[PDB]
């Protein structure tokens, strides 16, 4: 949030952060992705592929991209203080980010808010003693239409009432990652409740064909 | 058909991404060069 | 004419929102991969004199030609290869279209990055998306190792000369590198910070390289538009804004959806037939957005004879971008909605142009006032002013996707704010 | 012969190609604001004060930036290139901090004046400016980043000068700040030449912190010592003393500034 | 950035002596011909001007700046070295 | 421009402060030119040759 560095010792510059060997060789995968020249230019998923290995990217991991890359370290940073998906903050286990614009708040996500809120002590944007949850009031998700909309640090809960919010969190305390989808039944982005455009088994092979 | 069969996108980790591209280099053709090795 | 029906034959984004082999062995089975060898082996001169035919135009904010737009790289060598790029970046709040697209028929996506990648000649396209798109995404990387495994990506274009792949690149959650040209510079890897434009995407771009930055639907479109259309597309839409649309619906509705239509439907219509007419009835239904966001506003006075056109619209005050339609009834709080969008460009904006980072950021504040109405209506001009100040003084249109609106609330909700001055000065 | 027409307000230029319009208009004297704009640094439009109405367009182009075609008809004192700029330096003039008879570049500020010539004379923003964090880079350079104003003119200094690649823009928004993520100190060489650049008088010299004021000086013109070089210098007195050394502009020697030593 | 102060050709003379008035702390001199400007539109005139005064004269000559060829998009290069960072 | 600002409104509007900070120092910047005003003062026509 500050986007500046304060080189306190859990977030210095010396911290335990290295690739494990089989992150190495995902790497020359990526390089071999891009150009031979502009080699700079897969700081984007390598950045993220630290992400993965741990949340709250350290300085320290930060530095270690320029060693693979030979980039400049400040461009790394500049990177990272520019982009919301990363975390340079300790973040929790979930890390539960919310829509609240227009149409998924017109469609009540404040009250996807409370509830959520109610229940966990987390006002906004800080942790619980067990760091598990970190909520966030973000933006937009690109499924505005299954309007109330949260993510599980890759995945997409949808159609879901302030009732079902509970049923959520009742479960990843304990157990498991409970089926990332809509609810109300609608597959993905169904009329709710009676399908109107395809009603046909598509045409096959060949249809339609100009004459080439 | 009335059943969604796109089921298989739930039992996805974090790495199984970028774990298809460390196949996908095998079935890829060699890149261009800009002469330099970069900007310098 | 009174088209809008779409007999569903001509639905060319089948498995929108369905099922059955979403993955190959079952695109196949809808129409897919079928001619590609002639399809591309004929010409690109041949395919983009085609799709100008088609009348296809833009299909994100701008609605810019097609076939033109391709044909500003159909150059001879200059001595460095040519890209192409998707913007599978949705962004915009309405636009989950590239949410289901992806997957549902990934293949015909990666039809258009090699058709299209011909079409004006090419080495290799990469799909910048959004990086909160993992699983959406993953659902590519499954389609296009089977299609390296089927022989028809990788030296071989279906067993052809024009050797192409289809590389994949994730975002990072940013809603101006959706746009066309810090897109580039974030697949070069570095911050979103757009260009300028002497030198276009075609004469340089990613890599240093000339690109035609594509969206998903005016690719996913190519092949069986191209095998299946060039004059009969044509008929469908109108003159100029020829086509279909993978339309979608958001806000104070029965059953919101993702439906497509014959394209510059009548607007009532969209909610009436398909995705179930508004919460309520019709002294509802104050005051629609057509596009996603970066449109303005209509009142309902003008909703009733509404034609989705991109140029009948145009008489309509707004410009049809990505169709993500937005619909808002009678019991709302309007201006803290409408004020979201510019506490939303706030949080999202480079931060690059200087009227951006402060005039959306000003905008902000001023009508985040307006909600609790303890300012003065003087400014309600002003604030008009302003958003003139930021048209044609910005980098990308991200500015002219953040004055219009406002400008398109001001134009006829004005008297709705100047209440909320006396209500306030009411009280003391 | 390689030569475009090119027309300003009905002149009948003729100028090389791959030149802006500037380049051009410079020529003629319709000087034109600048804040992103270096004539030696790379070309990078994000002040957008730059504007003008090319004759026969709805839209303005960043000179900074544009080439010049032929036929071009430019209209410099035009409505459409001053309301451009009425309302650009009525942006910057939101967040910046009212601290002119604080500032260090009190006569020396690119800004005071591009408010005068072009500004208008209030400033509606009545809303609450931002901050930013203040910096430790060295003894050379004091740092007010709440004054900065993303122009990019020193960090491409840097990049394409001094060969450094630190001074990097953290954030977006106005929420974005310039500066080193981390805490790291730019004592290398030509690292004062960045004073001169900045034209807000954001980062400044720390011995010539608050001893004087600019238009107290009587400048004389003179020669650098200490390296062979010879390189030519502005001298800054007061009252029979000295307070600054600043550069001229001599094409070969160095070629605009001086090394933090001779500075 | 600005460069109205130039397009002509002021005629400062020589310094001498600033010394400190030893009660106030204030500077004086001796010399008042030392804060002399003179505003002239060509240097075949200034010469002429000092000459019909007699007082040695010495010359600075122009410094025109060079035109400068700056390509936005060669910032942006794929073959050169020129590719910039940070846009 | 012409005239220094309120001094309540130098204070808090910046443009007015850099006004304030320029008139002050450099002041108006007339346009080149000439006239020959007067004024009937006690004496008779007061004017000024103002260049
Ligand atoms: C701020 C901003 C954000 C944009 N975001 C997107 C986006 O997320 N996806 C997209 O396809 N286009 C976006 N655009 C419009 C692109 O320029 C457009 O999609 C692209 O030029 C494709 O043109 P086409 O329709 O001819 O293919 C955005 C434009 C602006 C100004
Ligand atoms: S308008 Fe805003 S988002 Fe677009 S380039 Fe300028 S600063 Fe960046
Ligand atoms: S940079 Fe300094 S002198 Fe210039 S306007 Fe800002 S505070 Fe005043
Ligand atoms: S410190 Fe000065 S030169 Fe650097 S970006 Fe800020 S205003 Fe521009
Ligand atoms: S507006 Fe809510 S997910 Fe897009
Ligand atoms: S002065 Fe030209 S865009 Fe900045």
């Amino acid at each position: 949030a500050l986007f500046v560095h304060r080189d306190t010792p859990e977030n210095n510059p010396d911290t335990p952060f290295d690739f494990t060997p089989e992150n190495y060789k995902r790497i020359e995968a990526i390089v071999k992705n891009y150009p031979e020249g502009h080699q700079a230019a897969a700081v984007l998923p390598v950045l993220d592929l630290a992400q993965r290995q741990n949340g709250w990217l350290p300085i320290s991991a930060m530095n270690k991209v320029a060693e693979v890359l030979q980039v400049p370290p400040m461009r790394v940073y500049e990177v990272a203080t520019f982009y919301t998906m990363y975390n340079r903050k300790p973040v929790g286990k979930y890390h539960i980010q919310v829509c609240t614009t227009t149409p998924c708040m017109l469609r009540d996500s404040d009250s996807i808010l409370e509830t959520l809120q109610r229940k966990l002590g987390i006002k906004v944007g800080e942790t619980t003693p067990d760091k598990l949850f970190t909520l966030i009031e973000v933006e937009c998700l690109g499924a505005c239409v299954n309007a109330p909309m949260v993510q599980i640090n890759d995945n997409y809960y949808e159609d879901l009432t302030p009732k079902d919010i509970e049923e959520i969190i009742d479960e990843l305390k304990a157990g498991k990652v409970p089926k990332p989808g809509p609810r109300s039944g609608r597959f993905c982005c169904e009329p709710a409740g009676g399908l109107t455009s395809l009603t046909e088994p598509p045409k096959g092979p060949g249809f339609g064909v100009q004459a080439g | 058909t009335t059943t969604y069969k796109n089921l298989q996108h739930h039992d996805y980790n974090t790495y199984t991404f970028l774990d298809l591209n460390l196949d996908l280099s095998k079935f890829r053709l060699p890149q261009p060069s800009s002469g330099r090795e970069s900007p310098r | 004419t009174s088209f809008g029906s779409l007999k569903d034959e001509d639905r060319i984004f089948t498995n929108l929102y369905g099922r059955h082999d979403w993955r190959l062995k079952g695109a196949l089975r809808r129409g897919d991969w079928y001619k590609t060898k002639e399809i591309l082996l004929k010409g690109p001169d041949w395919i983009l004199g085609e799709m100008k035919t088609s009348g296809l135009r833009g299909r994100g904010g701008a609605g810019f030609p097609t076939g033109l737009k391709w044909s500003f790289m159909n150059k001879p060598s200059d001595g460095r290869p040519k890209y192409l790029v998707v913007n599978a970046d949705e962004g915009e709040p309405g636009t989950c279209k590239d949410r289901e697209i992806m997957r549902h028929d990934p293949h015909k996506l990666v039809e258009g990055c090699l058709v299209g990648g011909r079409a004006m000649g090419a080495r290799a396209a990469y799909i910048y998306i959004r990086g909160e798109f993992y699983n959406e995404a993953s659902n590519l990387q499954v389609a296009i190792r089977e299609a390296y495994e089927a022989g028809l990506i990788g030296k071989n274009a279906c067993g052809s000369d024009y050797d192409f792949d289809v590389f994949v690149v994730r975002g990072a959650g940013a809603y101006i590198c959706g746009e066309e040209t810090a897109l580039i510079e974030s697949i070069e890897g570095k911050q979103g910070k757009p260009r300028l434009k002497p030198p276009f995407p075609a004469d340089v771009g990613v890599f240093g390289c000339p690109t035609t930055v594509a969206n998903v639907e005016t690719v996913a479109v190519s092949p069986t538009i191209c095998r299946r259309g060039g004059t009969w597309f044509a008929g469908f839409g109108r003159e100029r804004n020829s086509g279909t649309k993978l339309f979608n619906i958001s806000g104070h509705v029965n059953h919101p959806c993702t439906v497509e239509e014959e394209m510059s439907v009548p607007l009532k219509e969209l909610i009436e037939k398909h995705a179930g007419g508004v919460t309520g009835g019709w002294d509802n239904l104050l005051a629609v957005i057509p596009g996603g966001s970066s449109t303005p506003l209509i009142p309902k006075s003008v909703c009733e004879t509404v034609l989705m056109d991109f140029d009948a619209l145009v008489q309509a005050q707004t410009g049809l971008g990505t169709a993500a339609v937005i619909v808002m009834d009678r019991s709302t709080d309007i201006v803290k909605a409408i004020a979201r969008l510019i506490e939303f460009y706030k949080h999202e904006s480079c931060g690059q142009c200087t009227p951006c980072r402060e005039g959306v950021d000003w905008m902000n504040k001023v009508m985040a006032r307006f909600v609790k109405g303890d300012a003065r209506p003087a400014e309600i001009d002003s604030l008009w002013e302003i958003s003139k100040q930021i048209e044609g003084h910005t980098i990308c249109a991200l500015g002219d996707g953040a004055a219009w609106p406002v400008q398109g609330l001001i134009r006829h909700f004005r008297p709705e704010l100047e209440d909320r001055m006396q209500r306030f000065a009411q009280q003391h | 012969s390689n030569l475009i027409e090119v027309f300003v307000d009905g002149q009948s230029v003729m100028v090389e190609p791959g030149t802006t319009v500037l380049q051009a208009c410079e020529k003629v004297g319709m000087q034109i604001p600048r804040f992103c704009y270096h004539e030696r640094l790379s070309v990078a439009g994000n002040c957008r004060m730059c504007l003008v109405e090319i004759e026969k367009a709805p839209k303005v182009v960043a000179a900074c930036a544009m080439p010049v075609m032929k036929g071009w008809n430019i209209l410099t004192n035009s409505e459409k290139s001053k309301k451009a700029r009425e309302g650009v330096m009525e942006f910057l003039l939101a967040n910046h901090p009212l601290d002119c008879p604080i500032c260090d570049q009190g006569g020396e500020c690119d800004l005071q004046d591009q408010s005068m010539m072009f500004g208008s004379d209030r400033s509606r923003f009545l809303e609450g400016k931002r901050a930013v964090e203040d910096k430790n880079i060295g003894p050379l350079v004091k740092t007010i980043m709440t004054r900065c104003i993303q122009c990019t003119r020193c960090i491409r200094f840097a990049s394409e000068i001094a060969g450094v690649d630190d001074l990097g823009t953290t954030g977006r928004g106005n929420d974005m700040q310039v500066g080193t993520y981390i805490e790291k100190m730019f004592m290398s060489e030509l690292s004062g030449n960045v004073i001169d650049i900045c034209p807000v008088g954001a980062l400044t010299s720390k011995p010539y912190a608050f001893t004087a004021r600019p238009w107290e000086t009587r400048k004389t013109e003179s020669i650098d010592v200490m390296d062979a070089v010879g390189s030519n210098i502005v001298v800054s007195t007061r009252t029979g003393e000295v307070m600054r050394i600043l550069p001229r502009m001599h094409e070969d020697i160095n070629e605009e500034w001086i090394s933090d030593k001779t500075r | 950035s600005g460069v109205n102060n130039t397009k002509k050709w002021k005629m400062e003379f020589d310094t001498r002596e600033r010394w400190e008035n030893p009660l106030m702390g204030w500077a004086s001199t001796a010399d008042p011909l030392s804060n002399m400007v003179l505003t002239f539109s060509a240097k075949e005139d200034a010469i002429a001007f000092a000459e019909k005064n007699g007082w040695s004269y010495d010359v600075e000559e122009k410094k025109v700046p060079k035109p400068k060829s700056k390509s936005y998009g060669a910032n942006f290069s794929w073959n050169k070295r020129t590719r910039v960072s940070t846009k | 421009k012409v005239s220094p600002p309120k001094r309540a409104e130098m204070k808090t509007s910046m443009e007015s402060l850099i006004h304030h900070f320029k008139l002050y120092t450099e002041g108006y910047q007339v346009p080149p030119g000439a006239t020959y005003t007067a004024i009937e003062a006690p004496k008779g026509e007061f004017g000024v040759y103002l260049v």
